[PDB]
């Protein structure tokens, strides 16, 4: 039950924003330029990290 | 607390502190020439950009200021105010002329006419640039028609890319024989000036300042001046805009003519080699330590 | 005029095509570095000239090798399409100076020395900007790569064993000239000095960089000594993994 | 206030109709609308102090 | 084995940008002014922390 209930935590994880505009890499490469993008994926990048 | 135990504790560390300060700059006697960069009266277009070099010159970037009526710089990897201290390898500049509502497109990873058919800049830029209102010098009543740019191209451009080739654009599949029949385009569009324009349809005059990191041995900065070498005290140093604090010592590196500094695991410089007295010196941080307290208790 | 022909074949590149990628001095370090290097064990094509139908692709670099020493190599050529229409480089050697320019050269299709005329190069040069004079620069390595409008040319030579293939170990490069030339180069040729006119022969190595990841090894003394390639086999692959 | 749908649009060619500075959009970049599709346009007009 | 290793791991952090434009101090201290310098300190004082 234990390593499930981690597991299971740890993918739902993955749908959190941490404060970006979306949490999904392809829609933020492809509304923003890169320069306004890199801030934006930071933001994933800490969360899941 | 106002009451101590019996015990050791730790409590602070102890440091050397330096003694005197040390500028060590090359020999540079000549000034650089900004004044012919602007005031030229004769710009470029934007298709065939203008380039000059720069080195082997004392860089005071204030006066610039006193050429142009420009209002302010944008400046990317660095700041306006911090250029008079900073010491580069070689400078470019980039000379220019575009409309109003394209000032935007002259910056890293932007897309556009500009900068996809004329003009590119590399996504790492670390540089300034400078626009200014030029109305009263490149309008006429009946219009203007020296300044063309290209609109038609194969594919995109990469930074730092000059195109002149003056060929016609083919659409179609039948060979258009240079001649400007259907699906047959000539790639050079005339940019029309007129002063009853509004602001956004006005020209305005661009030049690119780009500078190249100390990875070779400098040869433009400010006018700071040089003082002494002293060794065997923790001192603070400034070789060519690095600046540090340690002792500096002879060193035996077996430097490669080309290496002008030296590294170690943590990504620290510890070798470095005078600009004026090609000598390598080695760098080490006076001495440092922690300090204990024993005592028995207060009462 | 067309008086001079090639002929291919191919050869093992071994382990060659080594450069120091900064100008940073280190020892007694392992370096992994990520740039344009030549990879080991590829083939690499040796060329015979004798007394030529140029198509030679620049790709991402080019590993130039001579183990002549009669001297009958002066230069290199680059362009798109090496007509007026387009700039291209003159980089050509002789014995006092070296002399850079990109203009608008109408080259012919056996461009040759007539030695010492370049009417036989080229025809006319209307447009450029660019100019360069210098100081001119056993096997002989050469690499030339271009990032960003940036020329970059590596070279080194070393006194050789007397055998044809090329020899095991290692021998570093390095970096002599950085140019801002900011051009678009598809083809490259070669220069040959012709006496008068004279029969001559030479052959030459030529071998293609790719962007890899290395291993590098410095001593004590801050020279490379070794290389691992971290794209030949798995067992380079964990040797990288690892470090 | 008007609607705008049901057709291609090319934002380029807004740049040759007034004569403005640049854009200040917040939820995407002006370089990137021509890649972009929506549901519907709306466009708000009016006139103001400076 | 393990003390070794830990303590070059930590000593190897130290060469890390964690997003800012120099993993030096000194360097990002003279080539910007100081309220452009708070923003590009901090990154590395997380990272380090
Ligand atoms: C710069 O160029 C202008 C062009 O009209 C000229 O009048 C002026 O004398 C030049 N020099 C300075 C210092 O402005
Ligand atoms: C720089 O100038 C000083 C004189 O102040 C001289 O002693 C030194 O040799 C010069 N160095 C170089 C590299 O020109
Ligand atoms: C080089 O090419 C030859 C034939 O042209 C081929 O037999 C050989 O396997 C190739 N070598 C490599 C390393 O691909
Ligand atoms: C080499 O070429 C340069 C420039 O073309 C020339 O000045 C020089 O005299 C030449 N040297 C020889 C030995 O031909
Ligand atoms: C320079 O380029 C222009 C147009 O690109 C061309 O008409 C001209 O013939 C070239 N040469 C000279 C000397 O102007
Ligand atoms: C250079 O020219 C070739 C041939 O026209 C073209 O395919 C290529 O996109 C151009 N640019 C580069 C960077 O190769
Ligand atoms: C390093 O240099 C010293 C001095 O020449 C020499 O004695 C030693 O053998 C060298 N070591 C290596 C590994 O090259």
């Amino acid at each position: 039950n234990h390593n499930a209930q981690a597991l299971n935590t740890l993918v739902k994880q993955l749908s959190s924003k941490f404060g970006a505009i979306s949490s999904v890499l392809n829609d933020i490469l492809s509304r923003l330029d890169p320069p306004e993008a890199e801030v934006q994926i930071d933001r994933l990048i800490t969360g899941r990290l | 607390s106002f009451t101590v135990e019996k015990g050791i504790y730790q409590t602070s560390n102890f440091r050397v502190q330096p003694t005197e300060s040390i500028v060590r700059f090359p020999n540079i006697t000549n000034l650089c020439p900004f004044h012919e960069v602007f005031n030229a009266t004769t710009f470029a277009s934007v298709y065939a950009w203008n380039r000059k070099r720069i080195s082997n010159c004392v860089a005071d970037y204030s006066v610039i200021y006193n050429f142009a009526p420009f209002f302010a710089f944008k400046c990317y990897g660095v700041s306006p105010t911090k250029l008079n201290d900073l010491c580069f390898t070689n400078v470019y500049a980039d000379s220019f002329v575009i409309r109003g509502n394209e000032v935007s497109q002259i910056a890293p990873g932007q897309t556009g006419n500009i900068a996809d058919y004329n003009y590119k800049l590399p996504d790492d830029f670390t540089g300034c640039v400078i626009a200014w209102n030029s109305n009263k010098l490149d309008s006429k009543p009946s219009g203007n028609y020296n300044y063309l740019y290209r609109l038609f191209r194969k594919s995109k451009l990469k930074p730092f890319e000059r195109d002149i080739s003056t060929e016609i654009y083919q659409a179609g599949n039948k060979p258009c024989n240079g001649v400007a029949g259907p699906n047959c385009y000539s790639p050079l569009q005339s940019y029309g000036f007129r002063p009853t324009y509004g602001v956004g349809h006005q020209p305005y005059r661009v030049v690119v300042l780009s500078f190249e990191l100390l990875h070779a041995p400098a040869t433009v900065c400010g006018p700071k001046k040089s003082t002494n070498l002293v060794k065997n005290k923790c001192v603070n140093f400034n070789f060519n805009g690095l600046t540090g604090t340690g002792v500096l010592t002879e060193s035996n590196k077996k430097f490669l003519p080309f290496q002008q500094f030296g590294r170690d695991i943590a990504d620290t410089t510890d070798a470095v080699r005078d600009p004026q007295t090609l000598e390598i010196l080695d760098i080490t941080p006076c001495s440092f330590g922690g300090v204990s307290v024993i005592t028995p208790g207060t009462n | 005029v067309n008086l001079i022909t090639r002929t291919q074949s191919y050869t093992n590149s071994f382990t060659r095509g080594v450069y120091y990628p900064d100008k940073v001095f280190r020892s007694s370090v392992l370096h992994s570095t990520q740039d344009l290097f030549l990879p080991f064990f590829s083939n690499v094509t040796w060329f015979h000239a004798i007394h030529d139908n140029p198509a030679l692709p620049f790709n991402d670099g080019v590993y130039f090798a001579s183990t002549e020493k009669s001297n009958i190599i002066r230069g290199w050529i680059f362009g798109t399409t090496l007509d007026s229409k387009t700039q291209s480089l003159l980089i050509v050697n002789n014995a006092t100076n070296v002399v850079i320019k990109v203009c608008e050269f109408q080259f012919c299709n056996d461009p040759f020395l007539d030695v010492e005329s370049e009417f036989r190069v080229y025809s006319s040069a209307n447009n450029c900007t660019f100019e360069y004079v210098s100081q001119p620069f056993n096997l002989r390595e050469f690499v030339f790569k271009n990032i960003d409008g940036y020329f970059k040319i590596y070279s080194k030579h070393t006194p050789i064993n007397l055998e044809r293939d090329l020899p095991q170990g290692f021998s570093a490069l390095e970096p002599l000239v950085d140019l801002p030339i900011g051009i678009n180069i598809t083809r490259f040729q070669t220069l040959l000095a012709l006496h008068r006119w004279t029969a001559g022969a030479a052959a030459y190595y030529v071998g293609y960089l790719q962007p890899r990841t290395f291993l590098l090894k410095y001593n004590e003394n801050g020279t490379i000594t070794d290389a691992v390639d971290c794209a030949l086999d798995p067992l380079s692959e964990t040797k990288c993994t690892l470090k």
